[PDB]
RNA sequence: GGCUGUCGUCAGCUCGUGUUGUGAAAUGUUGGGUUAAGUCCCGCAACGAGCGCAACCCUUAUCCUUUGUUGCCAGCGGUCCGGCCGGGAACUCAAAGGAGACUGCCAGUGAUAAACUGGAGGAAGGUGGGGAUGACGUCAAGUCAUCAUGGCCCUUACGACCAGGGCUACACACGUGCUACAAUGGCGCAUACAAAGAGAAGCGACCUCGCGAGAGCAAGCGGACCUCAUAAAGUGCGUCGUAGUCCGGAUUGGAGUCUGCAACUCGACUCCAUGAAGUCGGAAUCGCUAGUAAUCGUGGAUCAGAAUGCCACGGUGAAUACGU
């Protein structure tokens, strides 16, 4: 299969999906530094395997750090082998 | 190999799809994982089922999977107990009461998967293949489907060299979208290497 | 006199867009006549979920949407200052049709 | 009358009809039945030796008006007529048409 | 009657005035000599306008927010040709047949998602 | 060809008979830009006295002496093939050929309009600048260098 | 296996029957024009057909059916002078569907044919302007390092976790682009100058400072509604008149801001210092067919973050194509 082995980035930017959309407006004081939270803001050091800063273009097919788009998560270089699938809005090969 | 998969090109045509829908932008990962899990885990144990086609669709948070079988004898099994077990397994994997439907199919002549499987079995039987190729072509032509093409890989006997033959006969307009062409390649692990067989069927028009 | 070609996108958005699209267009002075019972209707893009050989099934996306019947005649300045300044109802399209 | 007219498209259909009009004009009479002619009445031999050769290969008698400078070997019913004088050939074809019209008794 | 009209080129949004008199010309708070006389844009931004009624003869209180310099020229041309319909109600055919309301090809072509210029090799000819 | 025909008669310039100025822009006519040049020549020369320090009356043709070529390329069919064979510059192409290639590189080379390009590119010739002069440096490659085969 | 580059958006590759030849084979597909052309037509012992091309696909050149929310504000009330509210959806803009270019026509060249030419009709004349569409093959081409994959090792391991570095290090050369070598430019002043896009883990409106970096505060939006976003080369205003230059910015510090636990090798960005080589580049060589070159920037994807790369948008805007 190999899908699970190369799914390192799948579980890195998934938990926090809705952890700030409805919290930033209400907790803007905590979210925004009132300067310096040298201790509270450094708590991200403890998780060394999943964090917002660890985003690496999730690709379960090959696990490489390339090939992602937050808008739809569609191919940008694999299009060469999947140009007929119709998954190329906005970004397409530049020959025309 | 500059060719392209006809099924992928037929995404915008009434022919059945594999993965396409419109939904919220924050639920792509889980939905894709569920679709991959159900597709991968709904065919591995169906080796003896000989199901003609299983299609899983998720338009908008709804599953309407369709199953078409080829031979009633080889799929009924022990009074359909295996079918019920598979339905329960897929339902518990998805967590919802999937509306499973079974549609009877017959005439194992114009089905690309069945003819490809028969060709692979005959090749594995240690018998001649060109005669089987011609027989399949003429059988397909006899029952309609004006247009068909076949192709086999090499690796014959104890020879590392490989050759490719087509023996095409009829109309196989791959370039034109309005051709309702069907194709499903298969492979067989023979004594020396793996032999791949590809079949294209042009079953009339819209 | 007012027809709407509603573009349905999803269920989460429509759940609030059924009413919140024009809920802010009437405070005290607007001429909107309020919600209509609006029995079940199927409105969406001219796209089918999966057209097949069966031409009678005509599978389509099922979304609960409500067409706008604003029909204002004399809104006040304050009543419609925020006619479109809505924080909810992701999907909004007031496509009036004479 | 059913599909080409307006079922799918008209511009492409119009171009297709314009292209096929010449084909429709060609083979005006030969398209009626299955053919298999039992004879021929070609007006010349040297100019149309291909038809005579085909008939000879298929053993079809030819009642050709062989020209004075053509090859009479191919035609089994050589007629020492003329190819010019459009009036003369018109009279000949009219006479043969009249004879065949009443040839069924 | 007051001959008003917007017009555009490249998604512009102008406010074109045409009335008898009103010698002062306010082209988006500019000056007459700054956009129509004795400067870079003396005539290039009015080449099609030469064929149509002269600009100086008709007041133009235009707040044209859109288009390049030639884009602004085309937007002004479109606005005037679509605004003086009240002056000549039959121009809907005349100007239509005179090639004055047509979106002139003297512009960057409207494109799908494509190359730098969408018609030639960009400035990276190296391959 | 047995006989050859000369150049087509063209009327002079009523203003000052400046053939060079007329040929500078007439060959380059496009999109009806003749009116722009006609209205720009006078406006430019009005202020050029202070813009460049000289008036476009006598200094307009003081840095173009080298423009006049002595040998020009002519496609002549000899020995069963085309060849240059640089002959003396006949009046048909001595000036017209060189004049037609002057604004070919000084057309939109750093201004949004041709209001100041045409006058400035030629006025700069008095300060060891411009491009109309260096154009003659390329014709010498095929002339007076292959006398063995020409 | 699949995919890609290669001849190659090149006009191509074959077959059935018929015909000619004892035969291998040939014709079809050798010729004329369109010519981009096995597209098309004509002539033709060839007739047709199967794959390639064209159109059938998307965008754009005009108008129309349907239609106005945030967008335009024709006309009506003042103008909360930006058209803000209703309101008209005439209509700019927008789309659910179409027509309009199709040798359609006048005349001539041309075997009368085909085709071409001169003209007219129309916004659009001889695919109106661009793309998606790469054949038989093709090179033991590359890809087992994207994946799968026959065979070759072994599993206390040429397996791996962790912690530094390295792909950017130099003794040089090569390929690419950018910066410039300026006055067709530089300075500050006034000035109207875009679109496609992207974004509830986001831009961050506005408010205060930092020459600035960006920070303290912050509405908005689920995006025809809130931000990137003001446009630039340009013009008039004074300037140096070619000054190794107010050009150019590498380059060797500091003060510092932010991204990030942490960034000399291996973060970005701002100010002062830095004012070098380079003042259009030899041998030579390459890209260029109308919006062409030539440019000016704008942003988006990639972004914990780090473009001169790549993608995408506009602003303007010429000649050369006589010729095989």
């Amino acid at each position: 299969a190999k899908q699970s082995m190369k799914a390192r980035e799948v579980k890195r930017v998934a938990l926090a999906d809705k952890y700030f959309a409805k919290r930033a407006e209400l907790k803007a004081i905590i979210s925004d530094v009132n300067a310096r939270w040298n201790a509270v803001l450094k708590l991200q050091t403890l998780p060394r395997d999943s964090s917002p800063s660890r985003q690496r273009n999730r690709c379960r097919q090959t696990g490489r750090p390339h090939g992602f788009l937050r808008k739809f998560g569609l191919s940008r270089i694999k299009v060469r082998e999947a140009a007929m699938r119709g998954e190329i809005p906005g970004l397409k090969k530049a020959s025309w | 190999g500059q060719k392209v998969h006809p099924n992928g090109i037929r995404l915008g045509i009434v022919k059945p799809w594999n993965s396409t829908w419109f939904a919220n932008t924050k639920e792509f990962a889980d939905n894709l994982d569920s679709d991959f899990k159900v597709r991968q885990y709904l065919t591995k144990e169906l080796a003896k089922a000989s199901v003609s086609r299983i299609v899983i669709e998720r338009p908008a948070k709804s599953i309407r999977v369709t199953i078409h079988t080829a031979r009633p004898g080889i799929v009924i099994g022990k009074k359909g107990e295996d079918v019920e077990k598979l339905r329960k397994v897929v339902a518990d994997i998805a967590g919802v009461p999937a509306q499973i439907n079974i549609a009877e199919v017959r005439k194992p002549e114009l089905d690309a998967k069945l003819v490809a499987d028969s060709i692979t079995s005959q090749l594995e039987r240690r018998v001649m293949f060109r005669r089987a190729m011609k027989r399949a072509v003429q059988n397909a032509m006899r029952l309609g489907a004006k247009g068909i093409k076949v192709e086999v890989s090499g690796r014959l006997g104890g020879a590392e060299i490989a050759r490719t033959e087509w023996y095409r006969e009829g109309r196989v307009p791959l370039h034109t979208l309005r051709a309702d062409i069907d194709y499903n390649t298969s492979e067989a692990h023979t004594t020396y290497g793996v032999i791949g067989v590809k079949v294209w069927i042009f079953k009339g028009e819209i | 006199r007012i027809r709407i070609r509603l573009k349905a996108f999803d269920h989460r958005l429509i759940d609030q867009a059924t009413a919140e699209i024009v809920e802010t267009a009437k405070r005290t002075g607007a001429q909107v006549r309020g919600p209509i019972p609006l029995p079940t209707r199927k409105e969406r893009f001219t796209v089918l979920i999966s057209p097949h050989v069966n031409k009678d099934a005509r599978d389509q996306y099922e979304i609960r949407t409500h067409l706008r019947l604003v029909d204002i005649v004399e809104p006040t300045e304050k009543t419609v200052d925020a006619l479109m300044r809505l924080d909810l109802a992701a999907g909004v399209d007031v496509q009036i049709s004479l | 009358q059913d599909g080409t007219f307006d079922k799918l498209t008209k511009k492409e259909a119009l171009m297709r009809t314009r292209e096929l009009e010449k084909l429709e004009n060609s083979l005006g009479g030969i398209k009626d039945m299955g053919g298999l002619p039992d004879a021929l009445f070609v007006i010349d031999a040297d100019h149309e030796h291909i038809a005579i050769k085909e008939a000879n290969n298929l053993g079809i008698p030819v009642f050709a008006i062989v020209d004075t400078n053509s090859d009479p070997d191919g035609v089994d019913f050589v007629i020492p007529g003329n190819d010019d004088a459009i009036r003369a050939v018109t009279l000949y074809l009219g006479a043969v048409a009249a004879t065949v019209r009443e040839g069924r008794s | 009657n007051q001959y008003y009209g917007t017009g555009r080129r490249k998604s512009s949004a102008a406010r074109v005035f045409i009335k008898p008199g009103n010698g002062k010309i306010v082209i988006n708070q500019r000056s007459l000599e700054q956009y129509f006389g004795r400067e870079t844009a003396r005539m290039v931004v009015r080449q099609p306008l030469e064929l149509v009624d002269m600009v100086e003869k008709l007041d133009l209180y235009i707040t044209v927010k859109g288009g390049g310099i030639s884009g602004q020229a085309g937007a002004i041309r479109h606005g005037i040709t679509r605004a003086l319909m009240e002056y000549d109600e039959s121009l809907r055919s005349e100007l239509r047949k005179a090639g004055f309301v047509t979106r002139d090809a003297r512009q960057v072509e409207r494109k799908k998602v494509g190359l730098r210029k969408a018609r030639r090799r960009p400035q990276f000819s190296k391959r | 060809r047995r006989r050859v025909i000369g150049q087509r008669k063209i009327l002079p310039d009523p203003k000052f008979g400046s053939e060079l100025l007329a040929k500078f822009v007439n060959i380059l006519m496009v999109d009806g830009k003749k009116s722009t040049a006609e209205s720009i020549v006078y406006s430019a020369l009005e202020t050029l006295a202070q813009r460049s320090g000289k008036s476009e009356l006598e200094a307009f043709e003081v840095a173009l002496e080298n423009v006049r070529p002595t040998v020009e390329v002519k496609s002549r069919r000899v020995g069963g093939s085309t060849y240059q064979v640089p002959v003396e510059v006949r009046p048909v192409r001595r000036n017209a050929l060189a004049m037609r290639w002057i604004v070919e590189a000084a057309r939109k080379r750093g201004d949004k309009s041709m209001a100041l390009r045409l006058a400035n590119e030629l006025s700069d010739a008095a300060e060891n600048k411009g491009t109309a002069v260096k154009k003659r440096e390329d014709v010498h490659r095929m002339a007076e260098a292959n006398k063995a085969f020409a």
